[PDB]
């Protein structure tokens, strides 16, 4: 049938998963809120890196333009159902 | 009916079989239309050659004749189904109904 | 009668043309050289071949 | 140049013909009677190898009519020689 | 496409069918449906779209492989009766494989996925030959083999096919899908009384023929191919309005009107040979034709659906195409039923 | 007319193998009509003896069937020697 | 034929090939000759439901020398027979059957 | 028969010096000595991509015109008949057929190849 | 031995059909139907037609080298599918063997197997016919009457021929 | 369904003539002329009997006019006959075109010796008349006896009673 709908607790559990997988992010400091460059010490294109796993987790293309404010797991999923106007 | 015409209808329905169960190729589906052709000359001379029906030996001639004229029409939609998919593959074509 | 199934379906295009398919497939990359008798020893011609 | 020697080839062949029509005759009569013996060749040693199968009557005819028909290869060369068999049924097919 | 090679595609339609028709041998018979399979796919694909294309494709391949069949079941009855006349068969196995061979062609149920689908993705003028021509030739061949056909196959496609396309009418929204699914509930008519009165088999796929031939020339007039499409019709051909009601009550079989007379008909002949339960639940299970019938007189007749503006860019001009028999179309397919004793001139 | 020879010698400079092609199979469609000897051709086929020629049964009055292979009447390949 | 435009106008299109006891090239005859032909005469005119039961004795005739379905049996079972004695060593073949 | 041998003596022979090739010579095999030959320089891209036909329609022309060759190569045979004003038509008809549908094709662009 | 030879030939005539009915990729169906169009010569070769043989023989390796063409621009991935590639391959062409298999080893043994129709097990040869004919070949005769008494075929065949070329333009055409 | 008849080892015994295809290749013309009456009455029996065993007595004396035919040349010309199928074996073909100096030879001889003369060309293809003592056979098929045709409808034809009767139509 139609696929599960797209909800804000399903967007954050990707975001989280995707960058529990990332081999830089130590998971045990890692909230929703934490921020990417002052507080899990990732550089500039670190960042990169994090925004192009969820062009495929999710399979839409981020901008550089947005990608470069989107600096902590919050913006992101805040960022990702903006996309999919999943506004639950 | 001897042991020949036995291999002969299995031939036949093997290309049946074959024809009824598409893999994904389209081209492999029009030889088994062709295989089927082929099992149908092979028993058609069989039977006409053993019993001396001189006039239906040309059967089997005709019956290429038409044989080969489905085979061209089918590779002419073939030709049209790949210019627009890329592709002989028969899942692209489920426009219609789906 | 929508269901599950047919909930994916489409209403057909009006006029029944179908969008033609983006870019599908491209053309067969040749090296012409330089190891070849016409290309007069040292020429690497790249050539995009359509057959 | 053809066309006159494809006519004397047509006399060639009409003589040719002509002396396969006055053989005919003698060659029918020897089939007739080598086709015959064949037949009581086999029907004698069907009548001692089917003497103790309860149903058989030997020689009966498989059809309802009593006209003669042209027995198959299998009714002439039944229990021959595999040598024998393969000439009568394969030998001019593969003759070259 | 040239116009002189349509005709000559179209002529070759003509004559693959008439073969069939006026021949005693069957590779004749066969040479008549490849003739008429070479032709028939031209006009399919004559407006070159992608769904074009698919149609013709899933045709190409349901009739070759029909064809197949049909093949087998004469060399069959070539080695088991040493001849190759149009009559009936000499083996069960060849009479079966023809059987379905010629369902396949028709496009009766189970072998019933291709007339939807077809249909659909062809244009109406190819639809028409389709629907109509196409069921001649197979008939034509179904009415001299009928003796050596198994009742229990026969009969059991008859109602397979009504019960198929009476349900798959219910679902559809496009003018040529629903055709289709009508095409396949009325073949079950046509076949469920072949074997009892060859005659009225006759009598009903004429009917057939003319009816729908009405009813796609009238789609053909205002170009319309959806249900919504054709509930413009009433703000620019107003009469054509009341002719498309006519004709849908007509294939309903509800009298006084002409669609009823092979129904009559078919009802009489089967109950005189002692078949009282076929007839009720076919004459029941037909109700879904006449529902989704009745469906588009309520969108096309009976009620005035909303419009758009440019559609008063259309009253200012007239209905240039041909609409070749159209009146007389509708006057036989609406006003037959008080000349129901004519049938006896199909005898 | 001289209009005429003036699309052939186009085609004669342009396309000489086509000419040639219609020349020959116009000859082919035409000559067999006009040949006085297409009925040799016809009369040979049938003088060639494939089968065996059956003999009739002597009724006593078959005048025009030969007893004997080698009497007058019948017919003859007196013709066939001499072409 | 549906319609039967070949005898109404009394061409022969197809009715050449329908049949093997037709005219053949040379004279050639097929190998069911004699019983196609007897099995033909017999039910000529008197219709097909009646053909089924009163030229049944022709109509089986013919399918024998067709398919040879009782010759093949017959001479299975003497090839059969003979298989066992020979294996037992009851049955001596004659001169001739083996040499 | 004298068939079959001659079709197996030659086949046989053939694959004796395939199989005499493989195992009478030295080998010495390394990734670079087998890799695919396109002038010194790496391929790009499969072999096995799809290569276009240009000349597809001339290619199905072909299954259509060498049927005739099987209803035109009894001709020989078909002259021995009695019935040559039949026979003679209808083999001119047959040709001339051909030669219409040749000239189809000619005349609409058919023999030339796409671009 | 030789006197099975067309029941060899039948054999091997299913398995080159049981080669292209699994369905790998079109080149090597393209090779079993060219085997056994092969073998097919040979087993209507056997039974007394050459011409039947070689013709059908010499049109299937027309058809086969047109099919080649189109396998390389229109059936071709960058793995092109043998019989040990696929699990459905391989299952449709190993269910193919053990039915012929099975098929062959009863019809040896019991001489009768019964499918549909009843079959006997005791050599094609028993079939033949004792009287040879006389200075011509039975089929070249039959074959060479299509221009004497096969005009109704002859136009029909022809017809068809030719609206096959025009037909096959009008599908191609496109635009 | 009943025994074949078949004939013992004792009536279809023989003298039969034992040479050679171009023996008889290089005899043919001869043996067509001076061998037609016993051998065109056999082919009689054969095409109107259609049973070999209805024959046996005229193909006797078919092997008896045959063998009559090669010893009246083995007295007179038997050694230009020799001289002259030797030739005609030697071809794969047995063609007669690369023996005819043989057979001029061979031709003067039987004229002379025997007054033979050879058929010209088309005369042994000729159909002849063979007079007969043997009775035309009735039902040589052994045809069973034809079923009879349905009663042919005869009369006038007159209008249909009250119309088609069709329901409540009264035309
Ligand atoms: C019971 C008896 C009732 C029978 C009912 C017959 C009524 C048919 C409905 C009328 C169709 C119509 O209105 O035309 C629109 C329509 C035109 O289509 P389009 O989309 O507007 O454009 C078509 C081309 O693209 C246009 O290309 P173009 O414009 O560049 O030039 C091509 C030219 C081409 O002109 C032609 O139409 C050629 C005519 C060939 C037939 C010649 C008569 C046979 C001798 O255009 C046309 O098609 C003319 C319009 C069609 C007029 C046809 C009138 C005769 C048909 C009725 C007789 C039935 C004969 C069988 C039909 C063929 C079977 C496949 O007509 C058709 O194409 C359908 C043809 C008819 C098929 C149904 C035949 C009835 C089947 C039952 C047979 C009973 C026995
Ligand atoms: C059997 C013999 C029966 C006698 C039939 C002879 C008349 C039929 C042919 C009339 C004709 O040329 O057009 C047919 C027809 C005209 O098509 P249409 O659109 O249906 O005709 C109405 C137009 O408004 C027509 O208007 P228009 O402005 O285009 O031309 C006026 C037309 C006037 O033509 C008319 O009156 C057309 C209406 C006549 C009836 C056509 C249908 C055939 C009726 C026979 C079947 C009756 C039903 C069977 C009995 C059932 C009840 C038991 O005048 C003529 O064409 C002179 C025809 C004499 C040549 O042309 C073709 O299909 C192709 C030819
Ligand atoms: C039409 C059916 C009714 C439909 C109504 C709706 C019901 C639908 C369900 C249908 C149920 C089944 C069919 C109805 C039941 C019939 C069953 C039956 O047993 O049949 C026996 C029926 C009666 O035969 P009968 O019992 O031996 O004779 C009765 C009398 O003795 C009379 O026999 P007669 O020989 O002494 O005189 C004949 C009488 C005709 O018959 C009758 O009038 C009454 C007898 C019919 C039987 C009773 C049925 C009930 C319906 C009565 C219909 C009233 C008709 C009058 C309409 C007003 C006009 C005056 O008068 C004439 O027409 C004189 C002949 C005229 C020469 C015509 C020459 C050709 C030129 C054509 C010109 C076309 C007109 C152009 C107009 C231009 C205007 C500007 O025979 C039939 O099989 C024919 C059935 C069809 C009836 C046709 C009668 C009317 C003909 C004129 C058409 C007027 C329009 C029709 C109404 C439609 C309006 C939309
Ligand atoms: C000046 O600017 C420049 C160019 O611009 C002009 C350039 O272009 C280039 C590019 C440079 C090059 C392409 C190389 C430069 C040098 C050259 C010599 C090439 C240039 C031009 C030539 C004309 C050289 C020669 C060319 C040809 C075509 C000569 C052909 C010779 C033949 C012998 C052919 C005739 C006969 C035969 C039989 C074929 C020959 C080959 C064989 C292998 C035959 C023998 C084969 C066998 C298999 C033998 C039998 C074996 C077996 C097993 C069977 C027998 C046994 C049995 C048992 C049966 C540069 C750098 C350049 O600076
Ligand atoms: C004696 C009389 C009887 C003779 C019977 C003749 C038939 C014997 C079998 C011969 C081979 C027949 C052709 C093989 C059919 C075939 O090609 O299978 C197609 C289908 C493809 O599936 P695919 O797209 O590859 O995806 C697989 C995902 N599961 O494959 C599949 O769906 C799965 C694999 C199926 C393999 C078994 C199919 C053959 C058995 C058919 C029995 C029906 C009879
Ligand atoms: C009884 C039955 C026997 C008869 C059979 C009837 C069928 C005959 C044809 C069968 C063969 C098919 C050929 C028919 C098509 C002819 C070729 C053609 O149509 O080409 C069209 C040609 C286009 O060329 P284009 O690019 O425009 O430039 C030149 C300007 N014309 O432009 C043109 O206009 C073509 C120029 C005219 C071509 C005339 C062709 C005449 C063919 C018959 C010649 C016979 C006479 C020769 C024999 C005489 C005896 C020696
Ligand atoms: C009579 C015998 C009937 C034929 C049975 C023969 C067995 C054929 C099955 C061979 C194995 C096979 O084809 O795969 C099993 C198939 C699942 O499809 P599969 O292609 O394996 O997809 C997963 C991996 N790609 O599953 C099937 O399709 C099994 C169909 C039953
Ligand atoms: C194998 C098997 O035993 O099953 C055969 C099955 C039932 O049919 P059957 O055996 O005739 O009925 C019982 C009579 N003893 O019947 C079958 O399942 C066989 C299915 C074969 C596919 C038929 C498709 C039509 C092909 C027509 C050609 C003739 C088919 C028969 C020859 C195939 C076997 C060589
Ligand atoms: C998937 C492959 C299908 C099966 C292949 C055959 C082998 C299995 C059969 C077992 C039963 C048996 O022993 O049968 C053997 C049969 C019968 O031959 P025959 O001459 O009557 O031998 C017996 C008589 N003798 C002793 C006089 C010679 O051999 C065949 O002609 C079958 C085809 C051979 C293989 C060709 C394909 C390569």
């Amino acid at each position: 049938s139609d696929a599960p709908p797209l909800t804000l607790e399903g967007i954050k559990d990707r975001v989280l998963y995707v960058l529990k997988l990332y081999d830089k992010i130590d998971p045990e400091k890692l909230s929703v809120n934490s921020h990417f460059m002052k507080d899990l010490g990732l550089d500039s294109l670190d960042q990169v890196e994090i925004i192009m796993a969820m062009e495929d987790e999710f399979g839409f293309e981020i901008p550089d333009i947005d990608a470069e404010k989107l600096m902590c797991p919050q913006e992101i999923v805040d960022y990702i159902a903006d996309k999919k106007d999943v506004y639950e | 009916m001897s042991m020949v015409y036995m291999n002969i209808m299995m031939a036949f329905t093997v290309s049946l079989v074959g024809l009824l169960m598409y893999r994904s190729h389209l081209m492999s589906s029009l030889l088994c239309l062709e295989g089927m052709m082929l099992s149908l000359f092979v028993m058609a001379a069989l039977t006409i050659l053993n019993s001396h029906f001189t006039l239906a030996s040309m059967m089997p001639i005709i019956l290429l004749v038409f044989a080969a004229c489905e085979a061209a029409l089918g590779l002419s939609l073939l030709v049209m189904v790949s210019n627009t998919y890329g592709t002989d593959y028969v899942q692209n074509l489920n426009l219609l109904q789906c | 009668y929508p269901t599950k199934e047919t909930a994916h379906w489409k209403p057909p295009p009006w006029n029944d043309v179908d969008p033609p398919k983006d870019t599908l497939v491209s053309n067969l990359t040749l090296n012409f050289g330089p190891q070849h008798p016409a290309a007069h020893g040292v020429l690497r011609l790249v050539m995009e071949l359509s057959g | 140049s053809m066309m006159k020697w494809n006519r004397e080839r047509r006399r060639l062949q009409i003589e040719d013909f002509e002396a396969r029509i006055a053989l005919m005759p003698l060659l029918q009569a020897e089939k007739d009677r080598r086709v015959l013996q064949m037949l009581r060749e086999n029907l004698e040693e069907e009548a001692t190898v089917m003497k103790d199968v309860p149903g058989w009557k030997v020689g009966e005819s498989v059809f309802h009519t009593t006209r003669w028909v042209t027995p198959m290869m299998g009714e002439l060369y039944g229990l021959r020689a595999s040598e024998e068999v393969l000439s009568a049924t394969y030998g001019f097919i593969w003759y070259t | 496409m040239n116009p002189i090679i349509f005709i000559i595609i179209l002529l070759t339609i003509m004559l693959g069918t008439i073969i069939v028709m006026i021949s005693s041998h069957w590779l004749l018979v066969w040479i008549g449906f490849e003739m008429n399979m070479l032709a028939i796919i031209p006009i399919m694909m004559k407006n070159h779209n992608p769904r074009a294309t698919e149609a013709s494709t899933k045709y190409f391949l349901t009739q070759s492989t029909a064809s197949m069949l049909l093949m087998m079941a004469v060399i069959i009855n070539l080695m088991f009766s040493g001849q190759w006349t149009v009559m009936k068969l000499f083996n069960p196995m060849a009479s079966m494989l023809m059987t379905m061979a010629l369902a396949m062609k028709l496009g009766m149920a189970p072998f019933h996925f291709w007339v939807p689908e077809v249909t659909q993705g062809i244009p109406l003028s190819s639809g028409l030959i389709l629907l109509t021509w196409q069921k001649l030739a197979p008939m034509s061949v179904l009415y001299q083999i009928f003796p050596s056909i198994n009742l229990n196959l026969i009969l059991t496609l008859s109602v397979l096919s009504i019960l198929i396309g009476g349900w798959g009418g219910l679902n559809q929204t496009q003018l040529r899908k629903i055709m289709a699914y009508s095409s396949i509930a009325h073949m079950g008519w046509m076949t469920a009384v072949l074997p009892y009165n060859p005659t009225m088999t006759l009598l009903n796929l004429i009917i057939y023929i003319i009816m729908t031939s009405t009813m796609f020339t009238m789609f053909m007039a205002n170009s319309t191919t959806t249900t919504l499409s054709l509930s413009h019709t009433w703000n620019k051909t107003p009469i054509m309005t009341v002719l498309i009601l006519a004709t849908l009550l007509s294939m309903g079989g509800l009298p006084p009107l002409s669609g009823f007379m092979p129904k009559w008909m078919i009802i009489q002949e089967m109950t005189k040979n002692n078949s009282i339960i076929l007839p009720t639940f076919m004459a029941i299970t037909a109700l879904l034709n006449l529902y989704f019938y009745m469906r588009l007189t309520y969108s096309t007749t009976l009620t005035m659906f909303p419009s758009t503006n440019n559609m008063k860019m259309k009253w200012q001009f007239p209905l240039m195409k041909k609409m070749t028999f159209l009146p007389t179309m509708v006057v036989l397919s609406t006003m037959m039923l008080p000349l129901t004793p004519m049938l006896s001139v199909l005898e | 007319a001289e209009r005429v020879a003036a699309f052939l010698k186009n085609v004669w400079a342009k396309e000489p193998v086509l000419v040639a092609s219609f020349a020959i199979a116009g000859l082919a469609v035409i000559l067999p009509t006009l040949s006085p000897y297409t009925k040799y051709s016809l009369m040979i086929n049938r003088a060639t003896p494939y089968n065996y020629p059956v003999p009739l049964r002597d009724d006593g009055n078959m005048p025009d069937v030969p007893s004997h292979p080698q009497d007058p009447q019948g017919p003859s390949l007196e013709w066939l020697k001499r072409l | 034929p549906f319609f039967d435009v070949q005898k109404r106008l009394g061409v022969d299109l197809d009715r050449w090939m329908t049949i093997q006891s037709a005219e053949q090239p040379h004279k050639i005859p097929s190998r069911c000759h004699a019983f196609e032909k007897e099995w033909i005469e017999c039910a000529h005119g008197i219709g097909s439901i009646r053909a089924e039961k009163e030229c049944k004795i022709e109509f089986e005739d013919f399918r024998e020398c067709l398919l040879r379905q009782k010759t093949m049996k017959r001479l299975h079972a003497i090839r059969r027979q003979r298989e066992k004695l020979i294996k037992e060593g009851k049955y001596t073949p004659p001169p001739h059957h083996s040499g | 028969m004298n068939l079959m041998l001659a079709l197996l003596t030659n086949f046989t022979l053939a694959t004796l010096l395939v199989i005499i090739a493989f195992w009478l010579p030295q080998l010495n095999v390394y990734s670079e000595k087998t890799s695919p030959y396109e002038c010194g320089f790496d391929p790009m891209g499969s072999a096995r991509l799809p290569f276009s036909m240009k000349f597809f329609l001339v290619a199905i022309t072909f299954l259509l015109f060498d049927l005739e060759i099987a209803l035109l190569l009894p001709l020989p045979w078909a002259s021995q008949t009695a019935n040559l004003n039949t026979m003679l038509t209808m083999a001119l008809f047959l040709i001339i057929l051909l030669a219409v549908s040749l000239a189809y094709e000619w005349t609409q662009k058919g023999l030339e190849w796409t671009e | 031995m030789m006197l099975y030879i067309v029941f060899i030939l039948s054999v091997i005539f299913v398995m080159g059909f049981v080669g292209f009915s699994s369905k790998p990729s079109p080149i090597y169906g393209g090779l079993g139907l060219i085997v056994s169009g092969g073998v097919g010569c040979g087993i209507v070769l056997n039974f007394g037609g050459s011409f039947l043989g070689l013709m059908v023989f010499l049109i299937y390796l027309g058809g086969m080298m047109v099919v080649f063409g189109y396998t390389t621009a229109m059936a071709t991935e960058q793995y092109p599918e043998i019989w040990l590639s696929n699990k459905a391959v391989l299952g449709a062409f190993v269910t193919g063997l053990l039915m012929e298999f099975f098929m062959v080893y009863y019809v040896l043994k019991d001489k009768e197997v019964e499918v549909v129709f009843e079959f006997n097990g005791l050599g094609d040869w028993v079939i033949y016919d004792t009287g040879d004919s006389g200075f011509f070949s039975e089929e070249a005769m039959g074959i060479a009457a299509l221009y004497s008494y096969g005009t109704w075929l002859v136009i029909v065949t022809g017809w068809s021929l030719l609206i096959g070329v025009v037909v096959i333009m009008e599908i191609t055409r496109g635009n | 369904p009943g025994i074949v008849e078949l004939p013992s080892l004792e009536d279809l015994k023989v003298q039969e003539v034992k040479v050679s295809s171009s023996v008889l290749k290089a005899a043919a013309h001869h043996y067509g002329a001076q061998c037609d009456k016993p051998n065109k009455e056999f082919m009689l029996c054969r095409w109107e009997e259609k049973d070999p065993r209805r024959c046996l007595e005229e193909g006797k004396l078919v092997n008896q006019c045959a063998l009559e035919f090669f010893r009246q040349i083995k007295r007179h010309c038997a050694e230009p006959f020799t001289e002259y199928w030797t030739c005609i074996d030697y071809s794969g073909l047995q063609l007669f075109r690369r023996c005819r100096k043989q057979q001029a030879q061979f031709d003067e001889c039987v004229l002379d010796k025997l007054g033979w003369v050879r058929p010209d060309l088309g005369d042994l293809s000729k159909v002849t008349k063979v007079k007969t003592d043997r009775p035309l056979p009735e039902n040589p098929y052994h045809s069973r006896a034809r079923p009879e045709p349905n009663p042919e409808v005869e009369g006038d034809l007159k209008p249909a009673r009250h119309g088609s009767r069709l329901f409540f139509w009264t035309m």
